[PDB]
């Protein structure tokens, strides 16, 4: 199972501070350490800092400006990051990782997609996006969805609830007028379709919405 | 601050051949080195610790050698599965410190 | 059994316990030093060992206030245990001296 | 109390003024000689316990003349007042070891 | 005796932004190094000891850090009267030893 398990976004305005959270189970030590790693987009990861639940001592990177605050709750087994006073330079993916007191990080989460900026949420509309008539088709078939106008970052597409991973593509979101876009695709047998359904399952943590679109033949 | 330097920032390969990903440490850290690989949109994975130690579920073609200054990751055969970035990380004196990373190109 | 050996035994518990406790601890006081090699469990466990017994090979040591004061009390605690099984031993071969003298 | 347990507490209190003395007297001497380390007091201090115990750590020593006399008297002086711990626990083990044996 | 080298020897920078100066060491000494700050006509003034420990009475936009052979001193968000001349000191070995300076120009 999932060690641990972090929220997918956060959107915060300039100035304003969030709090994230990491969940951990499996095994459990006094000797655990839990790290916090910060990666920008493009760029490389950087270490935060680092919390030891079963003391509540923390330590941080002193290169850099002092943004986060380390707590856990040694119950619920949860370790908080408190992120201060963020500007667009604090605008990242931040991974919390469990490291057993030997050295190296065994474990990561997810990461949560941390956006500073003014802008206000918006959820995605999800348009099916089937071939037109007069297209030809060989032994393979394409199709795919547009995920449009969404904010902030990110958003997880799957095809058929996961169960199709083979020949699919997403592309990197295009951010025009506050707004995110980008399209998946997909390709199957022709034979398969629209046999067999396919549906793309788009999830958006930031406004906590997952909307399903059936790829079905146009007219 | 131990500083670690991996050179060149990316390498290109054709497919099965072996690649070699390098990792310099401005002191001799003894092997207290760990390799990590980050795919796509993908959080990092543990792939060999202590410079050459295995991890159980990672593939036999990955291998990791060198101690004090000096260290490589391998891989043997490579495959695209194996397209990625690649980052070591040293444990040897406070705080822990990684590399600047190396993409994978095939 | 007679005193001398009981201490021995509850002495060598202590030092155990020491060890486990000192590497703890040390671990925790130095992490947030930079420049701190006594970071990890296992090695500190190491550390705490060499401590104990003054071997002296010079591979890690704390750099921090609190790490220096976890090495003083492993230090005597591992100078007094070896010593009060020193004693010990002393104790033991005193009495059968006494006896293979007839006294 | 008895002897060997009065002592002791000497060699306790002797030690600690040993090892103020000696850092003290360490900063004194190494200042003055280029590449010296031994030339703060709180560091001194450390050295002072590292020196008495022999623990052997290896990261602070006096390089010139007077700063090795004075790590030769803290030496001394440790080894001195652990040994004669040692004995005191040998004596208290010695004298338990009579009564239990009905001498 | 323990060579300090602080460079660049002027650093320019646009107000309210983080700054950085650098003082490198010729050989190993801990975080046996300390910051001190002079204003024109002023003398020193310690702002920093031990590579990163505060000292009272010194904004807290001012941090340092490194050990080893590397250091750096930092003040976030910088502001005028900043300007001034800044020193590296060591206290590792004897004998203390300082810097060449760095000033801070906006
Ligand atoms: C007799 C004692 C010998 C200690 C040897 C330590 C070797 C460390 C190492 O080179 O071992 C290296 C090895 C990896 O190669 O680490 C490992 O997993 C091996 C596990 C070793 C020890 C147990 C963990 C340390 C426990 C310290 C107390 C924690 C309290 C909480
Ligand atoms: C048991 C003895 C443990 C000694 C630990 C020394 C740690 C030095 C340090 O890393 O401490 C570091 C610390 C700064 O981080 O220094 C400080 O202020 C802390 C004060 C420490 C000791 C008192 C000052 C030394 C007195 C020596 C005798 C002088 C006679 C005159
Ligand atoms: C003799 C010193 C007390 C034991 C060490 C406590 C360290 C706590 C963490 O900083
Ligand atoms: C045993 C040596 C006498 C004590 C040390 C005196 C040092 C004086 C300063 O140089």
């Amino acid at each position: 199972q999932v060690q641990l398990q972090q929220p997918g976004a956060e959107l915060v305005k300039p100035g304003a501070s969030v709090k994230l959270s990491c969940k951990a189970s499996g095994y459990t030590f006094t000797s655990d350490w839990i790290h916090w790693v910060k990666q920008r987009p493009g760029h490389g990861l950087e270490w935060i800092g680092e919390i030891i639940p079963s003391y509540g001592r923390a330590n941080y990177n002193e290169k850099i400006q002092k943004k986060a605050t380390l707590t856990a709750d040694k119950s619920s087994s949860t370790a908080f990051m408190q992120l201060s006073s963020l500007t667009s330079e604090d605008s990242a993916v931040y991974y919390c990782a469990r490291e057993r007191g030997d050295g190296y990080f065994a474990v990561w989460g997810a990461g949560t997609t941390v956006t500073v900026s003014s802008a206000k949420t918006t959820p995605p509309s999800v348009y099916p996006l089937a071939p037109g008539s007069a297209a030809q088709t060989n032994s393979m078939v394409t199709l795919g969805c547009l995920v449009k106008g969404y904010f902030p970052e990110p958003v997880t597409v799957t095809w058929n609830s996961g169960s199709l991973s083979s020949g699919v593509h997403t592309f990197p979101a295009v951010l025009q007028s506050d707004l995110y876009t980008l399209s998946s695709s997909v390709t199957v047998p022709s034979s398969s379709w629209p046999s067999e359904t396919v549906t793309c399952n788009v999830a958006h943590p930031a406004s906590s919405t997952k909307v399903d679109k059936k790829i079905v033949p146009r007219d | 601050d131990i500083l670690l330097t991996q050179s060149p920032a990316i390498l290109s390969v054709s497919p099965g051949e072996r690649v070699s990903f390098s990792c310099r440490a401005s002191q001799s850290i003894g092997t207290d080195i760990h390799w990590y690989q980050q795919r796509t949109n993908g959080s990092p994975r543990l792939l060999i610790k202590y410079a050459s130690e295995s991890i159980s579920g990672i593939p036999s073609r990955f291998s990791g050698s060198g101690s004090g200054t000096d260290f490589t990751l391998s891989i043997n055969s490579v495959e695209s599965e194996d397209i990625a970035n690649y980052y070591c990380q040293q444990s040897n004196r406070w705080p822990f410190t990684f590399g600047s990373g190396t993409k994978l190109e095939i | 059994s007679a005193l001398h050996w009981r201490a021995a035994g509850a002495a060598t518990v202590l030092l155990v316990i020491v060890l486990l406790a000192g590497s703890y601890l040390a671990v925790l006081a130095e992490r947030g030093a930079p420049g701190a090699q006594l970071i990890t469990y296992p090695r500190a466990l190491w550390w705490s060992v060499e401590t104990a017994t003054t071997v002296g090979y010079g591979d890690l040591y704390p750099v921090t206030l609190w790490g220096r004061c976890v090495a003083v009390v492993v230090m005597v605690a591992g100078i007094t245990s070896f010593g009060l099984v020193t004693a010990a031993l002393a104790t033991w071969f005193v009495g059968r001296e006494q006896e293979r003298r007839g006294h």
